[PDB]
């Protein structure tokens, strides 16, 4: 697949990493009496029930691992060096897939990550994520580099598209790039200035920042999604079986509810073992950066949970089986009230 | 056109017998199949709408 | 005249999961397709203790 050209810079945006500022205890762990993290029965519904089943979830507390995006260096208005945490070296186990809870804190009040004492309303901000079979380390020596065909989601349009493929990146050479001079770490970055005006957002944005890293070859597929703005609390979930790679979301089904639903399968056929979050910064000027909402990542496995199911469907409650004695209890039971 | 009557049925490759009834939507209607708590079909919605 | 009456049995519970699968996960996958057989164990006892 075409996915358009190759970047033609010779340098890559010059990224700083500074962790101790994304170092942020906000925890939202999840809750499963308000049915946090539920992927839906799949193949089937049901209506004013409770009973037990099995299948993929969060476990009850666990609090997930957080990642935060920021906003950019900036001198009044001229934005300046790309701002991220330590997220593209850290490489994790995919196991069974995992759950994302997106823009929990938006409409709160929230810290600019690059300027503590700076507040701003905070806004939902999708998640990017680069998934393998494969990883290793760069040209310098740091971890993150990924082999063969991964798999990137990557959101784009300043948050109006989600972009999937599944392709080889091979490393850049240029200036601050993975195969090049004082590399620290990739990032994917937008202008809001320029690629975020009220009509026509520039759908291209983060893709092209990708591209200044890596170059995109044997791509066998890039699949587009298009995300309504808003700044609801939404969840979004990845699984993978023979089938493929399955892409869960809760804002094309039950979007005020937030039970996640499937909205895609990419034809990803290798195992995936390894994820990392494609951190992100924002290159807004000095005079307006935002806050952004921080999103949190929460591991799958087959659990056995007890479901309650409304009238139309949806799972508002529910009991991690295995959480406690007493979870334990109604599950044996199959009620909530014994 | 067989409401009320006892029909064989298959319904993307679900399938037994029982008596169609309209009524009143439960569940999700993305997920097609409505079942009970001994799962059982109980529920269908149709591409009829 | 001697005698003995019998009130009472003594009172046992089962950890029915353990009991048939040890932990085995392999097990425990095939012991769910048999129903809610612990349940109705536990069940069992918990009322008859």
């Amino acid at each position: 697949v075409d996915v358009g050209p190759d970047s033609v810079k010779s340098a890559c945006i010059e990224v700083d990493i500074q962790q101790t500022f994304f170092d942020k205890t906000w925890p939202r762990p999840i809750d499963v009496s308000k049915a946090d993290g539920i992927i839906y029965p799949q193949g089937r519904t049901y209506s004013n029930i409770t009973i037990t089943y099995q299948g993929l979830f969060p476990y009850q507390g666990d609090h997930g691992d957080m990642y935060v995006y920021s906003a950019g260096h900036a001198t009044g208005t001229t934005p300046q060096k790309l701002f991220v945490a330590n997220y593209s070296q850290d490489v994790k186990q995919f196991a069974n897939g995992f759950v994302v809870r997106i823009g929990a804190a938006a409409n709160s009040t929230g810290t600019v990550i690059i300027s503590p004492s700076t507040s701003a309303t905070i806004r939902k901000i999708y998640p990017a994520f680069m998934l393998g079979s494969s990883v290793g380390n760069f040209s310098d020596g740091k971890m993150g580099r990924f082999f063969n065909h991964t798999l990137v989601l990557l959101p784009d349009g300043c948050g109006t598209l989600l972009r999937a493929f599944y392709c080889i990146l091979e490393p850049r050479s240029g200036n601050h790039c993975p195969a090049g001079n004082s590399y620290t770490s990739f990032a994917t970055y937008h202008t809001p200035a320029t690629d975020c005006s009220d009509g026509n957002y520039n759908r291209n944005a983060s893709l092209n920042s990708f591209k200044e890293y890596f170059n995109l070859r044997n791509c066998t597929f890039m699949y587009t999604y298009n995300i309504t703005e808003d700044e609801i609390l939404e969840w979004f979930g990845i699984t993978q079986t023979a089938q493929g790679v399955h892409l869960f979301s809760s804002r094309y089904v039950d979007l005020y509810g937030g039970n996640m639903f499937q909205f895609a399968t990419l034809p990803v056929y290798d195992t995936i073992k390894y994820y990392s979050i494609i951190p992100h910064s924002i290159r807004s000027i000095q005079s307006d950066r935002k806050a952004w909402a921080a999103f949190y990542v929460y591991k799958l496995q087959p659990l056995t949970f007890l479901l309650d199911f409304s009238v139309d469907g949806y799972i508002r409650r529910a009991i991690d089986c295995g959480f406690n004695d007493l979870s334990q209890l109604h599950c044996s039971y199959e009620s909530f009230d014994v | 056109s067989q409401l009320g009557n006892c029909v064989e049925y298959s319904l993307y490759g679900v399938s037994g017998r029982g008596v169609f009834q309209n009524c009143t939507a439960v569940g999700v209607r993305q997920q097609r199949f409505v079942y009970d708590a001994y799962q059982n079909l109980v529920g269908y919605y149709s591409d009829d709408g | 005249t001697q005698e003995y009456i019998q009130t009472t049995i003594q009172k046992v519970t089962v950890d029915c999961k353990q009991y048939v699968c040890n932990g085995f996960q392999k097990c425990e996958q095939l012991l769910r397709e048999y129903g809610q057989f612990c349940s109705k164990i536990n069940q069992a006892l918990h009322g008859a203790n």
